[PDB]
């Protein structure tokens, strides 16, 4: 087991972040490496041999350690460094696994507060023609990530029956976007009139509700 | 030749 | 220089699947190769490697479930008896060199092409790509002519065991309806391609 700083670690552009990697069992020699991974992409090695930078890697990255304590430092943090960082170590095969990855630490880029703009989308006639019904709420371009989305159907608070997806942090402005989808059977959808999406977020001095009446 | 996963050294 | 994994696909539990890492620009005689994997949303997991000698090494949890071997230009990873836990992206490589990964899905569910529903309309519009299996789908807009303000969300796994996702773009309210907005959905696992036009309703 290699244990790493608990995610997320957020820091502002220009700031510094430090990520720890602690081994329950001492690492072979000084055979430890640091990897970076962005979603959808393969891992890229930043450091090998505990201290040594790989070719092409920004000098912003630095690392140190021995035995059971290792540390990766990112100075002058850029929007580009929003990613998950993994340490990897060697061990004696026949005492434990030869190689192990740490749990991974996610890095967030701190940014000025930015309210979402909210959009509600009713079920398409095309979908209702078929058996089902999805209504979608969109929260576009907001920071930070924490945001409450509550669905109301005729003021009935919906709970457990929606799903949310969130984008990775935008490369330019560090904002998130989020889609929430409420799924009902067509029968249930026909029963009610008022469908509403209520959003609570730091950048909103008061919650925003976006709603529509069925057939209007 | 010794066995190495070539992960934490510069294998290149 | 590089490597590339292939062979990932949907299979039923127990179906002995083999993945392939194809070396290019260097030699297996002087280099070792590792298999790494990642369940969706979770972290990286080391499976094992094969030394230049040919000696294999495995993580304790991987022993029995996985088998690595090497030919002249390729390295295989045989999955002995896959279960649903084995779903994820699998990466081959070493050090600097890692491939784009191949995606393995282990499930009883049938391949299923999606339906594509419009999300009708500064303004927002989109496409709901719903009820498909397995991953992945691709989406673009106006065949790549529209890239700006586009958000294509990660897929979710629904109650039904099928995937859904939404792609969304923000555009000037002036442009509707001078400008055509079409979403390009491709789900290769079922060879289903769809170009859906999106427009205001009433």
């Amino acid at each position: 087991v290699l244990t790493q700083t608990t995610s997320p670690v957020s820091a502002a552009v220009g700031s510094t972040v430090t990520i720890s990697c602690q081994s329950s069992q001492s690492v072979r020699t000084n055979k430890l490496a640091w990897f970076q991974q962005k979603p959808g992409q393969p891992p890229k090695r930043l450091i090998y041999s505990a201290s040594t930078l790989d070719f092409g890697v920004p000098s912003r990255f630095s690392a140190s350690g021995s035995g059971t304590q290792f540390t990766l430092t990112i100075s002058d943090v850029q929007c580009d460094d929003a990613a998950t960082y993994y340490c990897l170590g060697y061990f004696d095969c026949s005492i434990a696994d030869c190689v192990a990855f740490g749990g991974g630490t996610e890095v967030v880029v701190k940014r000025t507060v930015a309210a979402p703009s909210v959009f509600i989308f009713p079920p398409s006639d095309e979908q209702l023609k078929s058996g089902t019904a999805s209504v979608v709420c969109l929260l576009n371009n907001f920071y930070p990530r924490e945001a409450k989305v509550q669905w109301k159907v005729d003021n009935a608070l919906q709970s457990g029956n929606s799903q949310e997806s969130v984008t990775e942090q935008d490369s330019k402005d560090s904002t998130y976007s989020l889609s929430s989808t409420l799924t009902l059977s067509k029968a249930d959808y026909e029963k009610h009139k008022v469908y509403a999406c209520e959003v609570t977020h730091q950048g909103l001095s008061s919650p925003v509700t976006k709603s529509f009446n069925r057939g209007e | 030749m010794v066995d190495s996963p070539q992960l934490a050294t510069l294998a290149d | 220089q590089s490597v590339e994994e292939s062979g990932g696909r949907l299979v039923t539990p127990g179906t002995p699947l083999t993945l392939t890492c194809t070396v290019s620009g260097f030699s297996l005689s002087s280099n070792a190769i590792n298999w790494v994997r990642q369940a969706p949303g979770k972290g990286l997991e080391w499976i094992g490697y094969i030394a230049v000698s040919g000696n294999t090494y495995y993580a304790s949890w991987a022993k029995g479930r996985f088998t690595i071997s090497k030919a002249s230009t390729t390295v295989d990873l045989k999955m002995t008896s896959p279960t649903a836990e084995d779903t994820g992206t699998y990466f081959c490589g070493k050090s600097n060199i890692w491939g784009p990964g191949t995606l393995v899905t282990v499930s009883l569910a049938s391949t299923k092409g999606p339906s594509v529903f419009p999300l009708a309309p500064t303004a927002a519009l989109g496409c709901l790509v719903k009820d498909y299996f397995p991953e992945p789908v691709t989406v673009s807009w106006n065949s790549g002519a529209l890239t700006s303000g586009v958000h294509t969300f990660p897929a979710v796994l629904q109650s039904s065991g099928l995937y859904s996702l939404s792609s969304v773009v923000t555009v000037p309210s002036s442009s509707l309806g001078t400008q055509t907005y079409i979403c390009n959905v491709n789900h290769k696992p079922s060879n289903t391609k769809v170009d859906k036009k999106v427009e205001p309703k009433s």
